[PDB]
């Protein structure tokens, strides 16, 4: 149905250890399709799926060509940012960034970002309205200012409106296989004896994708949460993820709690328990 | 596909 | 400031012994970016474990995924080792295939 494409930057400085590292990987959902690392032997852009590997050479010159000048760019906002914060060029500290577009089942757009952060706090961003900016300080304040004099959020809204959309529609055909697939969670429940009277009961999903997914137990049909320990959906590293829930539940009880998965690719709701 | 147009703080 | 790394060791399909598969070590909700990542065998660091691209979540802080193709068996023992500039020593994580 919907669908995103973001492209992620990370600079990072390193006083002593060469100029800072730039970072850039694109999605178009919860698949990685693109890479550049400025620390690679000839850094250029990479190709990290199937689907995008068909893209023409002027592609990869271009898009290469856009990642060599963005770190150009971000080194200055690392120099930038020390300078807004009173800091010494002594320390290490990291831009991240942001971007890109959100689209429905008609390919229309739905949204549009451009946002970063500094040392892992926001920064500023583009407002939903792709018109106005949210500046977090008033170190971004000034960046909100520079890039109010050059019309920055109307240039943004631009590409977000054109060529954001444009290309992630053709990735979207181009990858169909993959990208329009949607892979259910194989599902189970395991049993395993804490002590004499306390049993762990933990619900599996695995193989599914794309990575959203619910999973949460119930107790005479009412939600757990407290008591339910929940694990970070995690990486496969075969495109699919795996997530599990568990609780612990007093001895003989077993049938009193029920697990429910929530997930794309399941038609309906599944409603599963412990089976001895 | 990036913008091409990025920029600076 | 800064934020310790979440750390999960797991396969990538469910473990049989004499069964090559992935071990995997996945670390996350860390920030700044740096951190050292080793997948162990029987207290021994493995050789030639690639990780993921730099990548990071919704709350800027960072993911990735270190592995490497690995047959286990009844005897042998796995873990990750993880240091981060938030740990004042590196924290083993042991693998359990029920995990």
């Amino acid at each position: 149905g919907s669908h995103s494409m973001r492209y992620f930057y990370t600079a990072m400085s390193r006083p002593g250890r060469g100029e800072p590292r730039f970072i850039t990987v694109g999605y178009v959902d919860d698949t990685l399709f693109v890479r550049f690392d400025s620390d690679a032997t000839s850094p250029r852009k990479e190709p990290r799926a199937p689907w995008i590997e068909q893209e023409g050479p002027e592609y990869w010159d271009r898009e290469t060509q856009i990642s060599k000048t963005n770190t150009q760019t971000y080194r200055e906002n690392l120099r930038t940012a020390l300078r807004y914060y009173n800091q010494s060029e002594a320390g290490s500290h990291i831009i991240q960034r942001m971007y890109g577009c959100d689209v429905g089942p008609d390919g229309r757009l739905l949204r549009g970002y451009d946002q970063d952060a500094y040392d892992g706090k926001d920064y500023i961003a583009l407002n939903e309205d792709l018109s106005s900016w949210t500046a977090a300080d008033t170190a971004a304040q000034i960046t909100q200012r520079k890039w109010e004099a050059a019309r920055v959020a109307e240039q943004d809204r631009a590409y977000l409106e054109g060529l954001c959309v444009e290309s992630l529609r053709r990735y979207l055909e181009n990858g169909k296989e993959t990208l329009q697939r949607a892979d259910p969670p194989k599902t189970h429940v395991t049993h395993h004896p804490i002590s004499d009277h306390e049993v762990t009961l933990r619900c599996w999903a695995l193989g599914f994708y794309p990575a959203e997914i619910t999973l949460t137990w119930q107790r005479d049909g009412e939600d757990q949460t407290q008591d339910t320990e929940l694990v970070e959906t995690r990486p496969a590293g075969d495109r699919t993820f795996q997530k599990w829930a568990a609780v612990v539940v007093p001895s003989g009880e077993e049938q009193r709690y029920t697990c429910h998965v929530q997930h794309e690719g399941l038609p309906k709701p599944l409603t599963l328990r412990w089976e001895p | 596909e990036e913008f091409g147009r990025a920029f600076s703080f | 400031i800064q934020r310790t790394p979440k750390i999960q060791v797991y396969s990538r399909h469910p473990a049989e012994n004499g069964k090559s598969n992935f071990l995997n070590c996945y670390v996350s909700g860390f920030h700044p970016s740096d951190i050292e990542v080793d997948l162990l065998k029987n207290g021994e660091r493995i050789e030639k474990v690639e990780h993921s691209d730099l990548s990071f979540s919704k709350d800027w802080s960072f993911y990735l995924l270190y592995y490497t193709e690995f047959t286990p068996t009844e005897k042998d023992e796995y873990a990750c080792r993880v240091n981060h500039v938030t740990l004042s020593q590196p924290k083993i994580v042991k693998w359990d295939r029920d995990m």
